[PDB]
RNA sequence: GAGGUAAAAUGGCUGAGAAGCAUUGGACUGUAAAUCUAAAGACAGGGGUUAGGCCUCUUUUUACCA
């Protein structure tokens, strides 16, 4: 009501708010406690609803512009022989854990994005040669984390091929080959060692409180690495921590037989100036 | 018709031995459960009514496989029907490169004796029983049904002893048809695809859940009444020798 | 353009600078750099007029606000009512900037008692700005209503903001008309206020306070403009400043925060092992107080032309021969030998002082924050570290400031700059400049119009008033 | 059961055909014995009673297998199972290098048109057909027996063309078995081995009598009989699918 | 060796056919590739040299075929080896529910009738046109090898005419090798998997990929110069006779 | 080319296995016997030359096995291909009704382990052995070659245990290939018929001389230089794996 | 294995100051599925702020002091 025509005199000045508001992100707006909070919900809206718009036109514009030996049915059978091998996996894959018990440690916004990023994981991990077996660990199930994967991943949720469980990795695996990795581990990676289980933290730091994950290794009493990223790159900006898609495609490429240039080719440009 | 029939079910405390006896003594045949001691047999026997007996026995011995011979010709006078269902699984990759795991050879040694060697023990020791019938018209005196599997055409990675045994089994079903048709008795195979039995316990619950799915049709994983079904028809076709059966819902595995 | 225009000149210019005027309409940007150059409010009501005439006579929203801000920059309060008019006509309701512009414009007219009504239309989706409650404040002092005006004020601190200080010296400028006890015991809040939120008048705000005091009557306040001795003392008196101390209470209260909050927040892994707190507490407690407490690692690494034991035992050394009883905190790597560091020295050190290792990857400076306070007040510590980041993690701003007192009070830094040279630290005052009172007495710090400053130096002036 | 079940027996007027009519008919099911007009058929349906009707249709054409189904559909409704047991045999050499001949492209070209291309006709025709029916509470709309012959697997001199069209019918019945799983239909195959009925007894009565004695056991020539007790087991059994069974007795051919 | 050898290869303008006839004129063996008009039969053939040369034909004429072996007598005076690669390929599902398509019995037709009636026209008339060859050392007069495919033993989704021709050939594979054993041929079969010929490299290179990666090991397509390795390999070896042999790099096709 | 290459043939003293030894070098490559002790393979090994090594060795054994691969690291330094040809036969029937003589399973059992066991355990070791070596162009590391009768699929009477080996190796062939397939290693499997060895002239003469009669062609039987030219054949052969080939010359065997 | 100061920070990756390439759940696709459909879009994280701008505190990165 007089929301709804605050934020129509803010479109008219020329501000970053969104057209059309509805009553449940209303109801998000009046729960921001400041107005610096207001003001970015009401510019992640306005964002939101530029980037549908824009796709929505370029949907417009897409639709307004023998002797054979396999029918055309590709995507299926890749599907399938991705689970053939999933399974396999799940039989005799290397173990690898993500840790969820830093929901706590996160607002919504970053647990939204942990959950997008895990999604990617999962998915680049399917398609590998030799995939890992994934373990989702301390992953409660009234939590957020298991709503949110239970919303993105649907009905496939059950069907998935990896392991998940509301207990932790160090009941499941033996202690000393638990390796936590956390770019505050003082240790570094040299080589990547295919008889021990690696745990990576579900988790965006979004948080000016740091080392998390090294009080949550310390607690538990664990081996901990970081990746080497100052070693063979020439690092200008961004954190070390890296995105967990990331990671696990730099494991994986690790893990086939891959020197650390190949490897650490996943690592943003952006954040680094070149090789050494 | 199985009726008044006698068989000898191996394994038959659980799954697809149970099922067979369960089908076999509601047709008014006779069964004998063989099988281990620490199994369930005594209760399934006493269960499933007086015409089932259990016999605690070991196939891959000589000693217990005759005692309970004995014991099934005392309690009904005589054997009809000896059903091969007991076996186990294992699951280990020839040789891991990146582990450094090679197989072992205990485990080898032990899955074919008790999948292959007790086979045989029971089919051997079993033919001196059957030979003692006087033949029925037509000169049939027993008929051998062996429990093969589908890893014995295309077996899947970690899985190269069952596969060996099972392939054993279905090497010889016909050496020994050929051997046993001058006194009439015969010997036939059936090779399962995924039944849903303790024996699956092993595999994660999504790894059987995804390899259901995989069945052209049914779409599911088999039961243990149809292969008792199955079993009970290659009893009552007197033209069915030395042939091996797949009751697998035309599934063919993949590494 | 300087002067109002026709409409045809409107045209041609719109024609001529439509080139220059690049992603956004002609009459707004031309509107824009009207009001970024203060133009006369008929250049704007020609502009307006034509835009009207042209767009049968409907004017944008942001063009009016524009307008607005004009008129209300000019004083010019009777074209303020008639866009009010406008804008109550046109729209139910209003956007903040047109909230404020007219609550900031109405102040001064008569109708002055609806700028409170828009403050309230704001208030429903967003919390009024600092700048808003300003204008509200002097749009009722200047027509004699002070029960608003602090109604007004006491929502402002309701709403955890910060006043200007122009409210503020409002509120001291107009004192002056009223006598009355309420009026003046309210005043003496408001400096208070300033003395518990660490804020230092302005230099026409230090007028207004020494006037407003002045003016009292019965008791003859006598006001000056001075400095304080090095020895804390005032020029104006000779009294002497507050202490920099913390009072006992506070000392206390910042021991218990500091432990349960800096060392083991509610975690006590992150920082350190619990085994390590228990030592080091059981390790404080054998020992009686100290009256130094080093930090290893930042005295060592100073200079990084000496090896790390020899500046630690040097520091260590001259600090010695003072008779004080030393306690070198540091890590488990300081003990085994290196390039950097040699047994010998760091048995020198062990035997003039009274050394504590942690756990290389524990965190030092929590233990010296402790060690220190738990010695007690006439305990310092020696580092360059500023120690912000331990500050930060601390529950409110109350305690963040006590802490920074208690740190300018007990810190000593190195100012020597080459080993070679004597061993000196930075000066520590011993009074605290801060708005305070003795008895009759009023001692308020102040800013300079014509200087800068900054947070980390404090106002050197001071106004003094004796009863 | 097959109680209800409506049958279409493709060649049925004589041989394997007629025996699973007879069966199946006998069991509660119905019939409809899809052959030649010359087949001698209306008699036989007469003969096994009013759940019988006899289409004549040659399976090399699409219109005579249409009109047949429409008929069947037409008398009961509905289409559940398909027998697939017309067929010819040819003996020939490929090349007589003493006589100087050679074979016929005729003969292979027809032997292939009737054996092979009939049984796609009529498999893809019945399974439009079962298309339509609800699903079963399993999921089932249909089940499709095809037969063939040990000659897929051993064949012997003179049966080249033979060899070649009942392999073509064992190749292709699991690409089939997977094109109708979605839809529910099993397809399943069963390679018979010396029956006894006219193909076979066109044979010089010396030659039947030797090739009863080569039988292991039994050591005799097949019952059609057993052949409708196999189909029937096929039927009443869901986990079949894409599977060739053997009904042979256990025989190998020599060359 | 095939050093002197005359070969006759059906297909031998592309694919496997042309990389035979290459390999085996590289080692010496003179060459006839039997191939449509329409092909490029004539520039494959002048790029080999004289020991080359291009009869056109099709495999499902008789008086082609007639006219390329008096060809090859004409140019060479004698055939030794016979090597059938010609066919085509053929993708239909068996019938669409949710469609409501069914497959074409010409479709049908024309893969059997080039694929097997083809290859078993040019075994006849090469056998008739090798038994004038006088007996080799070893009692050995030709040798015929055919073509199949893993499609024979397990077909995707839509092969069902290509399977059925495939496992034709396979069927009457052993029957030719026993009618032509007394004359002297040999007669193998060769069942490729997946193989870099026009069929695949056409393909996106996204498919290409996938079906590189399914092949177990090596992970790529095959390379018809080692079929031709195959092929000379059977030729050279006088105890391979009616079997099959899988060139297909241990893949098993998925459903 | 195998030149430069080391193969480790077990039982490469007699018969088969000596013949590929030979084969292999003289076309260049390097062999390591794997025999009993008693066997008499010092003097082979010093008739074959210096690229030639002898191991006393039992398959059935780990520590022979690992003591053999060590001999052969030490002398070539490297291990490329095992040719797997040891075994015993035994020919006794399952059960004489009429003489009242039962199978023993000792013979079974030993016959079992020797030919499968062994066969398995000689696998898993050469499989470490081979995961040593860096892959070629194509990522080959090693190939490994068993020898399984043409018993494991129609086996005469008496062959019930050495049918049940074959069968065995038969069955695994494929699972050991998927596993190996990463590591980038081979499996194959020859099925020779009959073949001239001591194994085979041991039995009644005239017997050999009827089974010599009945292999369509050659008539001979096999020879094994011919064996070694498969075995060649298939080590030069990029794409052969996962597959069994039969060089029996075209006999199916009878009861 | 500690600090002070100043510039920087795109959480799938590149950009522009727009946009492309990707990602997740569905579709048994007749060979441009080179598709169609839903899901996810916060330029480090907190507070403020101008007529338009941009400031401020934390975390992190880099480069200097050296
Ligand atoms: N999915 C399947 O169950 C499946 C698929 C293919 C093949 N098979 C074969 O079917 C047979 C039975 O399958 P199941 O599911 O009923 O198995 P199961 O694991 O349920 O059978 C358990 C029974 O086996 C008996 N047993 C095991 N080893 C024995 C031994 N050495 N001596 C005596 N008794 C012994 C136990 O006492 C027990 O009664 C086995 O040969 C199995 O390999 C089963
Ligand atoms: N000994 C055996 O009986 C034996 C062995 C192996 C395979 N088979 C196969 O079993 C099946 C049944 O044969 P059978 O034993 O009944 O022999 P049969 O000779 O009695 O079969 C004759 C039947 O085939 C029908 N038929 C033939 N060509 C037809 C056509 N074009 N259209 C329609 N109907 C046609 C006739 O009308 C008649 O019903 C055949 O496929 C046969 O090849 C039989
Ligand atoms: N990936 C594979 O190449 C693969 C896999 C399995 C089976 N096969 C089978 O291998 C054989 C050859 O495969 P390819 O890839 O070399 O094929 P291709 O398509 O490259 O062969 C083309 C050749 O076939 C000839 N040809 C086709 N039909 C003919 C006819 N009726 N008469 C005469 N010549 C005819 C053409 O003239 C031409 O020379 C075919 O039977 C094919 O189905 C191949
Ligand atoms: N006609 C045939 O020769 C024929 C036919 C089919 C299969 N095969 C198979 O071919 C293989 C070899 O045939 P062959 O003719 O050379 O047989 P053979 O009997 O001549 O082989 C004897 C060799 O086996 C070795 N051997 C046996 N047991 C051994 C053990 N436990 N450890 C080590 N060495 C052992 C002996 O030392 C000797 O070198 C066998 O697997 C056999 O079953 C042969
Ligand atoms: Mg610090
Ligand atoms: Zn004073």
């Amino acid at each position: 009501a007089a929301t709804r025509e605050f934020i129509e005199m803010w479109r008219l000045l020329g501000r970053e708010v969104p057209e059309h508001i509805t009553e449940e992100e209303l109801k998000t707006l009046m729960e921001c406690v400041s107005n610096t909070a207001k003001k970015k919900y009401l510019k992640y809206l306005y964002t939101k609803e530029k980037v549908k718009k824009a796709r929505q036109i370029k949907k417009e514009m897409k639709a307004a512009a023998k002797n054979f030996l396999f029918l055309r049915l590709w995507d299926r059978n890749m599907d399938i022989a991705m689970g053939w091998k999933g399974a396999q996996a799940m039989q005799f894959g290397q173990p690898l854990v993500f840790d969820m018990a830093y929901e706590n440690y996160m607002k919504r916004k970053e647990l939204q994005n942990t959950v997008s990023q895990l999604l990617e994981s999962e998915g680049w991990n399917r398609r590998n040669v030799d995939p890992f077996h994934i373990y989702f660990c301390n992953l409660k199930i009234d939590g957020a984390l298991h709503r949110e994967l239970v919303k993105r991943y649907q009905e496939k949720w059950d069907k998935l091929l990896l392991t998940s469980t509301e207990k932790s990795h160090v009941d499941l695996f033996p202690k000393d080959s638990i390796i936590y990795l956390t770019a505050d581990s003082p240790n570094v990676m040299t080589t990547f060692r295919h008889d021990k289980v690696y745990v990576i933290g579900s988790f965006v730091d979004k948080s000016m409180q740091p080392g998390t994950s090294l009080a949550k290794a310390k607690r538990l009493n664990l081996a901990t690495e970081c990746l080497p990223l100052d070693k063979y790159l020439q690092w200008e900006i961004g954190n070390k921590n890296l995105t967990l898609d990331q990671m696990i495609r730099i494991l994986l490429c690790l893990k086939n037989n891959g020197n650390w240039q190949e490897a650490l080719q996943f690592v943003p440009k952006r954040k680094h100036t070149g090789f050494l | 018709s199985v009726k008044g029939l006698v068989a000898v079910i191996t394994g038959g405390a659980s799954g697809l031995g149970l099922a067979t006896a369960e089908r076999l003594v509601g047709q008014g045949a006779s069964a004998v459960l063989l099988d281990l001691p620490n199994s369930g047999g005594e209760a399934q026997a006493k269960k499933l009514g007086n015409n089932c007996v259990f016999a605690p026995a070991d196939v891959t011995s000589e000693k217990d496989v005759q005692t309970a011979l004995a014991l099934a010709k005392g309690k009904f006078g005589r054997v009809d029907v000896a059903v091969n269902c007991a076996g186990i699984a294992v699951a280990s990759k020839t040789y891991n490169l990146k582990k450094g795991q090679t197989h072992t050879l205990e485990d080898f040694q032990r899955v074919l004796d008790v999948n292959l060697m007790g086979t045989f023990n029971v089919i051997r020791l079993v033919a001196g029983e059957m030979g003692q019938n006087e033949p029925d018209q037509g000169g049939q005196r027993g008929v051998i049904i062996n429990t093969a599997s589908v890893a014995a055409f295309e077996g899947q990675v970690g899985q190269a002893a069952y596969s060996a045994s099972k392939g054993g089994i279905v090497g010889m079903t016909l050496p020994i048809a050929r051997d046993l048709a001058p006194i009439g008795i015969r010997v036939m195979t059936i090779a399962p695809g995924l039944f849903g039995t303790p024996l699956l316990t092993s595999l994660p619950e999504k790894v059987c859940n995804f390899l259901a799915s995989q069945v052209p049709f049914p779409s599911r994983l088999g039961d243990p009444a149809e292969y008792a079904h199955l079993v009970q028809a290659i009893i009552e076709n007197p033209f069915l020798n030395g042939e091996v059966i797949r009751l697998d819902g035309a599934i063919r595995m993949q590494p | 353009p300087t002067q109002p225009l026709n409409s045809e000149e409107w045209d041609k210019l719109k024609e001529d600078l439509k080139e220059n005027t690049g992603k956004t309409s002609f009459e707004s940007w031309i509107i824009s750099q009207m009001a970024g150059c203060h133009s006369s409010i008929d250049v704007a009501k020609s502009l307006l007029a034509w835009v009207a005439a042209k767009n049968n006579g409907i004017v944008s929203y942001d063009l009016l606000v524009k307008y607005l801000y004009l008129c209300v920059f000019h004083m010019q309060t009777s074209e303020v009512i008639d866009v009010f008019e406008i804008m109550k006509a046109r729209y139910k309701t209003l956007e903040p900037r047109g909230y404020s512009l007219l609550i900031r414009g109405l102040i001064h007219s008569d109708r002055w008692r609806e700028a409170l009504l828009l403050l309230e239309d704001i208030k429903k989706v967003i919390t009024p700005s600092k700048k808003n409650y300003n204008d509200c404040i002097q749009g009722a002092l200047l027509h004699q209503d002070v029960n608003t005006a602090w109604n007004l004020y006491q929502e402002l601190l309701g709403h955890d903001i910060v006043p200007m200080l122009e409210t503020l010296k409002a509120f001291f400028d107009f004192g002056k008309d009223i006598k009355d006890d309420n009026y003046s015991n309210k005043l003496l809040d408001i400096l208070s206020y300033l003395r518990n939120n660490q804020l230092y008048p302005g230099e026409s705000f230090a007028h207004s306070i020494k006037t407003w005091f002045e003016s009292v009557p019965g008791k003859q306040w006598k006001g000056q403009f001075t400095t304080v001795r090095k020895s804390g003392q005032c020029s104006g008196c000779g009294k002497t400043i507050e202490s920099i101390q913390l009072s006992p209470e506070e000392y206390e209260c910042l021991k218990g925060k500091i432990m349960r909050d800096v060392i083991d927040g509610g975690d006590q892994y992150r920082k350190t092992t619990p085994q390590e707190l228990k030592r080091f507490e059981n390790f404080i407690k054998s020992r009686p107080p100290f009256d130094v407490v080093i930090d290893g690692l930042n005295v060592a690494k100073m200079f990084p032309k000496v090896r790390e034991s020899q500046l630690l035992l040097n520091v260590v050394s001259q600090l010695a021969k003072r008779n004080l009883r030393l306690l070198v905190l540091g890590r488990k790597h300081m003990l085994r030998r290196s390039s950097q560091w040699s047994r010998d020295e760091m048995e020198e050190v062990q035997k003039q002082a009274s050394c504590f290792f942690a756990d290389d990857i524990s965190e030092d400076d929590p233990f010296l924050l402790y060690a220190t306070l738990h010695s007690g007040n006439h305990c310092r510590f020696i580092t360059r570290d500023l120690m912000r980041d331990h500050k930060a993690c601390l529950p409110d701003a109350k305690t963040q400031r006590l802490f920074f007192k208690w740190q300018q009070g007990h810190q000593l830094a190195i100012v020597n700059r080459f080993p070679g040279s004597k061993l000196t630290f930075q000066r520590i005052l011993s009074y605290d400049t801060v708005v305070q009172t003795t008895g009759d007495s009023w001692h308020i710090p102040y800013d300079e119009d014509l200087v800068e400053r900054c947070s980390c130096e404090v106002p050197t002036k001071w106004l003094c008033l004796h009863q």
